[PDB]
RNA sequence: UGUUGUAUGAAAGGAGAGAAGGUUAGCACUCCCCUUGACAAGGAUGGAAGAGGCCGGCCU
RNA sequence: UCGGCCUCCGAAAUAUCCUUUUCUAGCAUGUGUCAUAUCCUUAACUCAUUGUCCCUUUUUUUU
RNA sequence: AUGCCUUAAACUUAUGAGUAAGGAAAAUAACGAUUCGGGGUGACGCCCGAAGAAUUUUUGAGC
């Protein structure tokens, strides 16, 4: 179900060896993880191109503008800002709370 | 998925794009008339229905 | 698990003169008395209770002796609960094996009868 | 048992009653719980075979089907001399199992 | 005035039937066969090999 | 006014190969620590149970 | 370590419910407030409490 520490380590190494089109081979290494869960974990969180840094001022401005533009469409928005859609979503909610004060 | 190979010489790349386009036409036309045969009832083989579903 | 092996091997060879191996293995079992984990702690105590019936109460008392009055309670209560096991199982045989404690100023501690000479 | 630290023996002065073991407990030693080398017969104290309880299992308490023995190693260490070896409290493990099955079933 | 001019199947004794986690589906490229009236189809996908350079070995 | 379709065989499934005999076939020659998950491990650890709870209402089976 | 077909498979990569007890890492919380009394400990740990103008030079005894 949830992702342990050691499971993430196995998943990173296995993607580094087998690439990104063989999730059935990668699922065989883990315990009780299916191929779809492995893929989802990689793109959501474990991929190195995911940027886990603080938000710049520019990146926030684009967030607020695009969220006005296409409301609730975070998969469309998210590659324009270059964050994960979940990241974009929670940071939007952060700024909305902050503007409420 | 977009295919680019950065180093590759342009005679070789032109030849590859030529022959991939030829295979694509052969593939797609076969998809086109095997669907017609499946709809009219001419095929009875199940593996050709699976292959056409995949191509489609 | 090695202490469990010592317990069971100890009781099998009782009466057969294999005490040198068992005393050798006591030299390895005995530093594990300060372990605190309960599974390991009860395997060690089982090994010592097996060894009491194979190499005798005298050896087991000779091991305990120095720590029964040791300054730290840690060493002391572990040592006292080995002593009690020897005492329960072999209370009568220990009469011959106690050390000689000297008399202090107001209390007498020498067992004078054993000191009798015929 | 040796596997349950919270279980407690009766340890009263044992009598002429012979302790018995239910099918589940058949062939094992009452003290150290072993399957091999039976040396002596188990005697239970008067209170523990009072009345309806006459003839139940020593170790668990179910209908007894054969006699209980001490093993050879408990005889040599004279563990057979400590008292009535009837277990007098169910303990946490038995109780937990009941409530767990009853929750489910 | 003899002898290695070879093969098939069976029995006995051994080995054990492709897929970079497991269970498997096949169609071919070369050359080696078997069943077959075959320009068909099967025989484990029929079986067996499969990157480059230098003299079985060495280097990427 | 009439109106009468077919009938079955094998293969794609229980491999293949090696060694020694047996049967037969075919040939060919020769002037540290607080507070949190997790991982690993230990104990021949267990797989439900039926064993008067009868206690309670001014409450009591009628010649 | 060989090319192709529906990434060849529109196949699966399973592992129940609990009892008692350990080991290892990840994560995470703090650094010098000095001495005295008390708690504690084999001993420390730890815990509870308390508190540049003054005789040899440059801020004059000089007038
Ligand atoms: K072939
Ligand atoms: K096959
Ligand atoms: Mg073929
Ligand atoms: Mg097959
Ligand atoms: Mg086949
Ligand atoms: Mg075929
Ligand atoms: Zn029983
Ligand atoms: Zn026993
Ligand atoms: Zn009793």
């Amino acid at each position: 179900g949830v992702w342990r520490n050691t499971e993430d380590e196995i998943l990173k190494a296995a993607v580094m060896k087998y690439g990104k089109n063989q999730w059935s081979r990668i699922a065989s290494l883990l315990h009780r993880k299916s191929a779809k869960q492995c893929k989802a974990r990689w793109y959501e969180w474990l991929d190195p191109s995911i940027k886990k840094t603080e938000w710049s001022r520019e990146e926030e401005e684009k967030l607020l503008h695009l969220a006005k533009l296409m409301p609730t469409q975070w998969r469309t928005i998210a590659p324009i800002i270059g964050r994960t859609a979940a990241q974009c979503l929670e940071h939007y909610e952060f700024l909305l709370d902050k503007a409420a004060q | 998925i977009p295919w680019k190979v950065p180093g590759l010489p342009t005679p070789i790349e032109n030849m590859i794009l030529r022959y991939v386009k030829a295979k694509a036409d052969w593939w797609t036309n076969t998809a086109h008339y095997n669907r017609e045969r499946i709809r009219r009832g001419a095929t009875v083989d199940k593996t050709v229905c699976k292959k056409n579903l995949g191509r489609l | 698990t090695a202490s469990a092996v010592v317990q069971h091997m100890s009781l099998g060879v009782y009466g057969f003169g294999c005490e040198d191996s068992l005393n050798h293995l006591l030299n390895y079992v005995w530093p594990n008395v300060f372990e605190t984990s309960p599974h390991v702690i009860q395997a060690v105590m089982g090994a010592l209770e097996g060894l009491r019936v194979a190499i005798g109460p005298c050896r087991m008392l000779q091991y305990c002796l120095q720590g029964l009055f040791h300054p730290a309670r840690k060493v002391r209560d572990v040592y006292w609960k080995i002593y009690n096991s020897i005492y329960i199982g072999s209370q009568d045989a220990l009469i011959a094996h106690y050390p000689r404690i000297y008399n202090d100023d107001k209390n007498t501690y020498i067992r004078y009868e054993l000191d009798y000479i015929l | 048992a040796k596997h349950h630290p919270d279980l407690i023996f009766c340890r009263k002065q044992a009598g002429v009653a012979i302790g018995r073991l239910c099918e589940k407990c058949d062939g094992k030693c009452v003290i150290c719980d072993s399957y091999v080398r039976p040396c002596t017969l188990v005697r239970i104290c008067d209170e523990c075979n009072y009345g309806s309880y006459q003839g139940r299992c020593v170790i668990c308490g179910g209908p007894g089907v054969s006699d209980a023995y001490y093993c050879k190693e408990c005889t040599i260490q004279e563990k057979d001399r400590d008292g009535c070896p009837k277990i007098v409290n169910l303990g946490s493990s038995k109780t937990d199992l009941f409530y767990e099955r009853k929750k489910y079933g």
